[PDB]
């Protein structure tokens, strides 16, 4: 509540601010997994979603990286069902780190979008 | 050998002031008792920031500033831009190759960022000359007194827009072959200011 | 043999036509000159290679001045570098009658400049061949100026040139990098001496007699001077020392 | 610098042969397509004016010059050659017809100097000819309607109708038909653009031809809005606006 | 083909060896060029190319200011571009003083344009492998890019691209162009129209450029200014910091 905001803003802005699309000083992969778990904590999932895509545009830490908060991302919404599967078509169809090749190990790039013809198909 | 001759307005001056230099005129063209010209501009760009007052015989001073238009255009683009004690050579060597048909009483007055505002007075045959201001023309001698005395450095722009337009105003009315527009022209790096005054103002103001 | 070779009334499918290219080529199995630019002037400095003991110390002199305030040495051809300088004197004199003021290094690098690009349009007319280092000081600072060649020629802060080029230029660039610039110009003396010496090290099978000269606009007042005296002395000292000795 | 190519750069063989122009004719034929007709009720002219880069206008192209007010002329080669020669021309019709004679040139005397320029660079040693072809048209009372091909020898001859550059052959036949002695200036600008038709496709539009023509004009342009001293000028060119406006009626 | 090299004839390919070889030998300084014209302004923007620490980074220039409205890139080899620096500005200055009104880019396109055309003409010059692209917001003709190129030909481009990487920089232009409808920028701000430019051009030529990797020349209607390195890097400094 309180505690994810204060927490999620600073840890943001710093990321951004020290990494850039060239580093000053950078922030680890850690840095941002951390940031991805505050964030589906404090806010709901739609604005997850977007908050995601438009950060990934910069260039991100690495498109590989970018596979990875969308993998974990993905798990998260299967586990709370109902309009949670609705949001995951959403974060699928956004980024393009998995709807179109952007780095040559994609690999999580298909397994992401089995899961989601699996509920599909259900 | 031409035909008839013409003549400016005879007093004309560039005056120091607080960040560079303003440069003033009065303008009219007569040809013999015929007014050729009410206003005129003889108030002339020779560079952007570097202009002058052109006085004498105004088929001769056009002649001549052209040419001198035409080296400080050249000039610039080349050798870096000109300054004033560059344009006035340029303007003296004119007319004293041809100081046997010319007549040119020249103020080039031009702005500078490193030797702030600089007057330089090339008289009739020709002979470069730095001031710290001038007044040039033959209706000057008469306004030697005030000029001298009012002549003060760093003076508020207020100030010598007063000053300027009050020290023509008053030699155009005491001589004869002046008359028509005050035009005034501020030089500062920020740029080129354009004053015109008309008769009825001035004369009053 | 391709009319790329023997004549220049044609473009080359190089960009350039061939005898050009050998110009550039010749200047750099010739002789060492550098040019230091520093915050308040430039200093300049030309090995003069001793071959025998019938050559008589300065006596000969490859640093001409042109006007009064700017300095010029070249390396390369002997020849082309006695006419390249003659037109210099003709430029600087006409800029000085006609509009009244000492010449700036931005204008008379333009006016040699188009010069040597001149004698490189032409098929019979031959090239220059001489690398120039020249500047001096004006009303708006110091310049070092290095024309080649081909008309090619920019602002340069160092420059090193011939034989010993390679050790010349690092030396060279390692001072200017601890440097704001070249900090003073009495400092760059000293240094500059310093480069030729080293480059001398890149042949020993022949002497140097040392040579240098200035032009700093509050240490020479604006004048381009010989360095002479104690200054050259000074400078021979500090050289000595750490080329051991 | 000079006097190391005195020679002349045509020489001949026993097969009578000029080097330089046999190369600069064939470049005529490499150039775009350009036609003239003369319909003995008016002359029309037009060539097609396209781009070289998809970021190039067409709207800073003419390949349709004015050389005087009445004259005009088109081409098919080289660009530069072109506009060089033009220049000259343009020097010799004004100087020497409308200061001297007081009025403008007479189209075959016109030819006869832009002839004479060309056949001279020839003969002097040093430089080339022009690699281009002309075709200057003309009108006066005296001559009624004309039109004159002037080629990069230098030689010169009258045509009825003609084409040059890319497809002159084939253009110059099935006009040849369509030509009458006696036709309306109307379908001899279809005729042109139809022409032009089988020529280009895939990049032909109304606003990439520019058409000319001898005949009709506009006194509002020629200072005579107001009461005339006379008619003057007969050239005037089309915008592109009527010409795409014809296009839908071909 | 003929033989142009040996003597001035002609080829029946109609395009000679002094030609052939002047449209390829124009970059081997590395270099790319673009200009866009704004609704109401034109910006250029060029590599700056510094490949030492012997040399001042500002002495190396590519740009060229011949009026006082009017500039010229040369993509060439330095003195060929110097040559035809200091040809255009006489004639710019010549054409000022003889017909009272400063130079525009279409003539002194054609001036140079004749000119290249007579050396390569003549047995007694060489003509110079420079493509000269010349640009302003003239007062009558709007915002303006004329591009000539060697040959003698020229013609007058929406907005251009030179350099080995031109088609990058030619993708980019289109596809705004087209969505827009519009063949030159929307936006009238030259802040605006810089910042664009350099977006596009990144985005071609693959890297992230310094303010010592650029150097801008922007005109303006009745003025032409060159932009300092603070002035670059306040426009790089946005494109670094958004998405």
């Amino acid at each position: 509540a309180q505690n994810d905001c204060n927490s999620a803003l600073d840890q943001l802005l710093v990321l951004e601010k020290k990494t850039r699309q060239a580093s000053d000083l950078a922030s680890s992969k850690e840095v941002l997994a951390k940031i991805v778990d505050l964030l589906a904590s404090r806010n709901k999932w739609d604005d997850l979603n977007e908050q995601l895509t438009l950060l990934s545009k910069k260039h991100g830490q690495l498109k590989l990286s970018i596979q990875y908060m969308i993998q974990k991302v993905m798990e998260y919404l299967k586990s709370s069902k109902s309009l949670d599967l609705n949001t995951r078509i959403s974060v699928i169809e956004t980024i393009r780190v998995v709807t179109e090749n952007k780095i040559f190990v994609e690999v999580e790039r298909a397994r992401v979008t089995k899961d989601l013809v699996e509920i599909k198909k259900e | 050998l031409k035909k008839g001759e013409v003549s400016l307005g005879t007093s004309i001056m560039a005056v120091t002031f607080k960040d560079g230099v303003i440069l003033g005129a009065d303008s009219r063209t007569t040809t013999g008792a015929y007014i050729a010209n009410r206003v005129t501009d003889k108030l002339t760009r020779v560079h952007d920031k570097i202009w002058c007052c052109r006085s004498g015989s105004a088929a001769d001073t056009q002649a001549i500033a052209d040419i001198v238009q035409y080296h400080l255009e050249l000039y610039t683009s080349q050798y870096g831009t000109p300054s004033t004690e560059t344009a006035a050579s340029v303007f003296k060597e004119l007319c004293y190759e041809n100081k046997d048909n010319l007549t040119a009483g020249i103020i080039v007055a031009g702005y500078d960022d490193k030797n702030k505002g600089e007057v330089y007075t090339i008289p009739l045959g020709g002979s470069v000359h730095k001031l710290p201001y001038a007044i040039a023309g033959s209706g000057s001698t008469f306004i030697y007194g005030y000029c001298d005395k009012n002549f003060r450095e760093n003076m508020s722009k207020e100030e010598t827009v007063d000053f300027i337009k009050h020290s023509l105003s008053q030699a155009i009315k005491w001589d004869g072959s002046s008359g028509g527009v005050i035009r005034m022209v501020v030089l500062t790096a920020a740029g080129v200011e354009r004053l015109i005054f008309y008769p009825d103002e001035y004369e009053q103001l | 043999g391709t009319g790329y070779d023997l004549s220049n009334s044609v473009f080359s499918p190089d960009g350039r036509n061939f005898q050009v290219e050998y110009a550039v080529k010749a200047v750099e199995n010739g002789t060492t000159s550098i040019g230091i630019k520093c915050n308040d002037g430039v200093v300049f400095a030309v090995e003069k290679l001793i071959t025998s003991k019938l050559l008589v110390p300065q006596k000969n002199v490859k640093i001409q001045v042109v006007d009064r305030h700017i300095g010029c040495v070249y390396s390369g051809l002997i020849p082309d570098g006695r006419h390249l300088v003659n037109r210099g004197r003709e430029e600087a004199a006409s800029f000085k009658k006609l509009y009244k003021t000492p010449i700036p290094i931005p204008a008379f690098a333009d006016r040699l400049g188009q010069y040597v690009q001149a004698h490189t349009l032409y098929n019979s007319v031959r090239p220059f061949g001489v690398s120039t280092i020249f500047g001096g000081v004006d009303k708006n600072g110091a310049h070092l100026y290095m024309l080649e060649p081909s008309g090619s020629y920019w602002g340069y802060k160092g420059a090193a040139t011939g034989k010993g080029r390679q050790s010349a230029k690092a030396e060279l660039e390692k001072l200017v990098d601890h440097h704001p610039e070249g900090l003073s110009a009495r400092e760059a003396v000293k240094q500059a001496a310093k480069i030729i010496y080293l480059a001398h090290e890149d042949n020993k099978e022949k002497d140097f007699e040392l040579e240098i000269s200035w032009c700093s606009l509050s240490e020479t007042n604006g004048l381009h001077k010989f360095v002479k005296g104690d200054l050259l002395q000074e400078a021979i000292d500090f050289a000595q020392k750490e080329i051991n000795g | 610098m000079t006097d190391r190519y005195s020679f002349s750069l045509t020489t001949f063989s026993p097969s009578g042969k000029l080097g330089q122009i046999d190369y600069a004719l064939t470049a005529v034929k490499q150039g775009v397509t350009s036609l003239g007709i003369k319909a003995t009720n008016g002359v029309v002219i037009a060539t097609e004016k396209k781009s070289s880069s998809p970021l190039a206008m067409s709207e800073t192209l003419s390949k349709v010059s004015l050389l005087t007010p009445d004259i005009g002329a088109v081409y098919s080669g080289m660009g530069p050659d072109y506009r060089v020669l033009v220049d000259k021309s343009r020097k010799v019709a004004h100087t020497s017809y409308k200061r001297i004679y007081g009025e403008y040139p007479p189209t075959k005397l016109l030819v006869s100097e832009v002839a004479k320029i060309m056949q001279e660079a020839t003969q002097s040693g040093g430089v080339r000819p022009f690699g281009v072809s002309l075709l200057i048209a003309g009108h006066d009372e005296f001559n009624g309607f004309s039109l004159y091909q002037v080629d990069p020898s230098g030689s010169y001859f009258p045509w009825k109708a003609t084409a040059i550059g890319k497809g002159s052959v084939a253009a110059k036949t099935f006009l040849e038909k369509r030509w009458n002695d006696e036709l309306e200036l109307e379908d001899a600008i279809h005729i042109a653009l139809l022409t032009l038709k089988e020529s280009v496709e895939g990049e032909f539009n109304g606003d990439t031809i520019e058409l000319a023509i001898i005949g009709d004009e506009n006194p509002d342009l020629l200072g005579y809005t107001g009461i005339p001293t006379d008619k003057g000028p007969r050239f005037r060119k089309l915008t592109s606006q009527e010409i795409n406006d014809r296009l839908e009626a071909l | 083909a003929g033989y142009d090299r040996h003597i001035t004839i002609f080829s029946p390919e109609g395009r000679l060896y002094q030609v052939e070889y002047a449209f390829k030998a124009t970059n081997q300084t590395n270099i790319n060029s673009l200009a866009v014209r704004g609704k109401d302004c034109t910006v250029v923007i060029s590599q700056k190319k510094v490949p030492d620490k012997l040399l001042d980074p500002t002495t190396v220039s590519y740009i060229f200011c011949i009026s006082r409205t009017i500039g010229m890139v040369v993509n060439g080899p330095i003195p060929d571009a110097r040559n035809a620096a200091l040809r255009a500005k006489a004639e710019a200055a010549e054409f000022r003083y003889k017909y009272g009104y400063d130079m525009p880019c279409d003539v002194l396109a054609k001036r140079m344009a004749n000119l290249s055309q007579i050396y390569t003409q003549r047995a007694y010059m060489r003509p110079l492998g420079v493509i000269l692209t010349f640009v302003s917001v003239d007062e009558e003709l709007g915002p303006s890019i004329y591009k000539t190129d060697p040959a003698g030909y020229y013609v007058g481009y929406k907005a251009t691209a030179t350099g080995p990487k031109q088609q990058e920089i030619t993708t980019n232009l289109e596809n705004h162009f087209k969505k827009s409808k519009i063949d030159h920028i929307n936006e009238e701000s030259w802040e605006k129209v810089v910042e664009f430019a350099i977006t596009h051009m990144i985005d071609a030529l693959g890297t992230e450029f310094s303010k010592n990797d650029l150097e801008v020349g922007v005109a303006t209607k009745d003025k032409f200014f060159t932009l300092s390195a603070e002035n670059i890097e306040e426009r790089l400094v946005a494109i670094a910091e958004q998405d």
